[PDB]
């Protein structure tokens, strides 16, 4: 595999059943500013 | 509105764009995200800390590094920008980005930006950058850079998208890393981190600047 394969990147959002790429925190479920979420 | 400076380097304008050549004498250019365009450019530490040991995974990591390059400091050089990009667009195409610095010193400056994915860097632009003088200060400027064609085919296939969520959930993982340094010294003037998001709001492409912070 390559982490940085950008057609497995969008493959493993439109088809999320054969995903294969790093698993990662959410950013909204990090500690981060308000702001950082909500436009100004 | 508002902007990105450390001690020794100000970067005034920042805008990455698609220009259409409709014909010779007509050009209809989409922004897809600017800092210093609506309204005129200005710095001042009026903007909120982020702990950046919250974002070292979405960077390059070893020597040279995001972490390392923070290390290194000055602490004041470094700063994270969000941005909300307007993807409402689209042979006479044209992707092109540029930006604009001051400073106080008349020197080389290199400009290296890192396109990552899951922190890992898949491409490398690098830019040499000399001073001119201009109303007592000097200024640098990278003008209408082209953008690479990973770029080009990374706003392609985002495009491509039947759902936002689905772009949002993409750019969670893709994040730039730009780095400016005096040539010679090797001093990091300005290391801006970015990290991105689909704009949903009328007036279009919005962002946010943070500070960079130990914690
Ligand atoms: C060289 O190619 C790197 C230039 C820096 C890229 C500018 C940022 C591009 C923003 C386009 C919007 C697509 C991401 C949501």
């Amino acid at each position: 595999d390559s982490e940085t394969d950008l057609e497995a990147l969008f493959n493993a959002v439109m088809n999320p059943k054969t995903a294969n790429v790093p698993q990662t925190v959410p950013m909204r479920l990090r500690k981060l500013p308000d702001a950082f979420f909500k436009p100004p | 509105g508002r902007s990105v400076a450390s001690s020794k380097l100000w970067m005034l304008e920042f805008s990455a764009f698609l220009e259409q050549q409709q014909d010779p004498d007509t050009y209809n250019k989409h922004l897809f995200v600017h800092i210093g365009q609506s309204s005129p450019s200005y710095s001042d530490p009026y903007l909120a800390a982020v702990d950046i040991r919250q974002i070292y995974d979405k960077f390059p990591e070893k020597k040279g590094g995001l972490k390392d390059l923070f290390e290194r400091g000055p602490s004041n050089a470094f700063f994270l920008v969000k941005f909300w990009a307007d993807l409402n667009t689209n042979g006479s195409s044209f992707y092109g980005v540029s930006s604009q610095y001051e400073s106080p010193e008349n020197m080389i400056i290199t400009c290296s930006t890192k396109v990552c994915s899951f922190g890992k860097q898949v491409v490398e632009k690098v830019e040499t950058e000399y001073a001119r003088y201009e109303n007592g200060h000097y200024s640098y400027r990278i003008h209408r850079s082209p953008l690479c064609e990973y770029m080009i085919n990374f706003i392609h296939k985002l495009k491509h998208l039947p759902e936002k969520y689905m772009m949002n959930s993409v750019l969670e993982n893709f994040t730039i890393l730009q780095v400016v340094t005096n040539r010679d010294t090797q001093e990091t003037l300005l290391c801006i981190a970015y990290v991105f998001e689909v704009s949903a709001s009328e007036h279009g492409a919005q962002h946010h600047i943070f500070r960079l912070v130990k914690e």
